[PDB]
């Protein structure tokens, strides 16, 4: 996972 | 005799608020001036002593 | 139409019957006394003097020196 | 003994002792906890109770962080130490309150009681309420004490109830004073002193307005 | 303890202290978050609360940048340090007035006038309207005559108007007669006394509500 | 020539009234001040010349 | 601290530094970034927020160009520099401004203050509504101060207002000045002075209008 | 699971 981040997108 | 007591029937708050220059939807100017409002009514306050 | 509630007050520095910090008038109370009764329950009810307001509050623009 | 009432503000930390063998448990007046967040693997156990409340168990050792969630979007924070010993129980209070409920008057009075302040008001307001329709003023309704000279003014009637208001002048050039008692006559239901005057000087006029009653029987 | 309100722009980045072992949690007064994004890898679980703020736990020790983000159009970073210790309650006020369509059709629906009076008679009492949300205070938002001083307590914004309450303290030993019209700065729309004062003694601690246009000026 | 001179426009006129202090509905009393208003909009003018 | 505000013209380079281990962000306010462009394999991810925002994470070690293109047609560049740090905030804005908005007052003024206000425009013009029709102009309307001298002109009447006009004439051969608020009678709800004269002199004879109400109660 | 957390959501 390069680069990658956490985005958690909330309902 | 039971005990009397005398009505105290408490004022009213009033708050006023002054209104700042301004100009309206329909284009009339409107100078400075005031509203004023009742914050807390008025009402009977219990009596502390029936003495 | 809108009320209108304060005739003008009797007639930095300038001498306005309006924009004058407004007050708001005194309610009036008015007291009833009960005649001692009975009810339906056989029950004697000695109440003494009850006190309602007749007028409600109106506002008033001060008298201005 | 007493639950540790603790009025800690939104966003709040306060750091309190647990029982690490019993259960434990937070309350808030007026309030139900919908969500209770701790570390993973420190709270082993968390039950709902009768209205808002947790009741927790932890078997840790070390201190951590809780934070409970109410219905009405109030987060509170709170650090633990768990310590052997008696469950505690915590009561959980807002700091400052957000709005302020006008309890009206639960207070009904009896219905003969309202007929007579109506329509004592409405005299004295002037309006005569449909019912009722003017007529001959009584005359002589009421106890004359003292000297006082009693002139008929108005009256209106109705199907159950009679009102009759006369004027009180008073002869007698002495302090006298009035008590609603006095004017009473056989017969009659209300007494009002017009001007809530205590005490009639020489001159005095007050109007008093008396009920009777129609139909007397 | 009470929770840290830090008050970031749009635009702002603020160095704070996240916790390890124990949760965090970062709120908005008066939005909901509903997203937040960091490097992946360096937050360990995050859930989003029913008031609308933000749990997370970061299990990670390098200082690293986390994005939240909101749901009336607001991202504020935050660059956190991981240290042991318990968890930490964050308040990120805004600091520029959000944007909220919604709360405009009220504001403009009714008359202007009245609006001021209901905006007012509000903060007086502490019910807020629904759309209004806290905004961070201006410094120095109001004209200040001649030896008062001011400092701030509460800010709430819609979209046209806003709202500010300001402690008046009276540095001069003589007492000042004060007019509302002294404190007009260009772009404010009224000024209101709460109690209402003809003068005030030295010493005194009078608030004022003052509101203004949101972005005019 | 009485035309082809560069044109300026007229001025508005202006008028001031005053309200009476009245009472609504929600019980508010109001105090406005004078409302100005634009009775006549402008209209174009050729200068005169000398 | 607060977002690097940066107005570059339209295709214009921005050299900027970007951190190589944490996300950054570039937003224009009033816009939404469609697009974003950068060399193959420098930028590992590209993520859209709330709004118009980028937050772009690039572990390249070499300075590289970056387009990005808005939604209204905008297309600026930016040279980015990774250096180890911080992930930077960048608030890109446009040079010189395309179009300007002409905001409408949203303001909206009372009914009874409108009504007050039409009347006495159309009185003034000389148009009488179609609701109003001529009548007698009340004989004693208005105070008159330091012997004036007042001949009733001209009056129309409707169903809920009425209106009449009065000459001034003055006696004094004083300078005078005029305070609408000298002409009220118990019963007035405006007064006009038609020619916007502070001062009326010897012979100062304007006329003023007043709005009364008709079917007063 | 480390860094996990644990949230009982009450009906």
């Amino acid at each position: 996972r390069p680069g990658m981040m956490d985005s958690q997108e909330f309902s | 005799n039971p005990g009397t007591v005398h009505p105290q029937r408490s004022r009213d708050q009033i708050a006023t608020v002054w209104i700042a220059p301004w100009v309206d939807s329909d284009n009339a100017f409107h100078q400075p001036g005031r509203v004023s409002f009742v914050v807390s009514p008025a009402d009977w306050v219990l009596p502390a002593r029936v003495n | 139409t809108v009320s209108t509630t304060p005739p003008v007050s009797a007639g930095v520095r300038c001498d306005n019957p309006g924009t004058v910090h407004p007050q708001r008038s005194r309610d009036q109370i008015a007291t009833v006394w009960i005649a001692p009764w009975v009810d339906s329950d056989n029950a004697f009810h000695q109440p003494g003097r009850v006190s309602f307001v007749v007028s409600p509050a109106d506002w008033v623009l001060p008298a201005r020196v | 003994q007493s639950p540790a009432t603790i009025s800690l503000p939104q966003g709040g930390q306060f750091r309190l002792s647990i029982s690490n063998t019993d259960p434990n448990m937070i309350f808030i007046p007026g309030d139900k906890v919908t969500a209770i967040t701790a570390p993973g693997g420190m709270l082993a156990d968390k039950r709902l109770t009768r209205a808002g409340g947790v009741l927790f168990t932890s078997v840790a050792t070390r201190t951590f962080t809780i934070f409970v969630e109410t219905a009405r979007g109030q987060t509170f924070s709170v650090v633990a130490t768990p310590v052997k010993g008696e469950g505690r129980v915590y009561r959980l209070m807002s700091a400052e309150p957000p709005s302020r409920p006008e309890t009206r008057k639960w207070e009904t009075a009896q219905a003969y009681e309202k007929l007579l302040i109506s329509l004592n008001r409405a005299v004295l307001t002037g309006d005569i309420p449909d019912g009722y329709g003017e007529v001959k003023p009584l005359s002589d309704g009421i106890r004359l004490p003292g000297g006082f000279s009693v002139t008929p003014l108005k009256a209106w009637a109705g199907d159950q109830l009679r009102a009759d208001r006369y004027e009180l002048r008073n002869a007698n050039t002495w302090g006298v004073a009035l008590r609603e008692q006095d004017f009473w006559k056989p017969g009659v239901r209300a007494v009002m002193f017009d001007n809530n005057a205590q005490t009639l000087m020489g001159g005095g006029r007050m109007t008093v307005t008396v009920i009777r009653g129609n139909g007397e029987g």
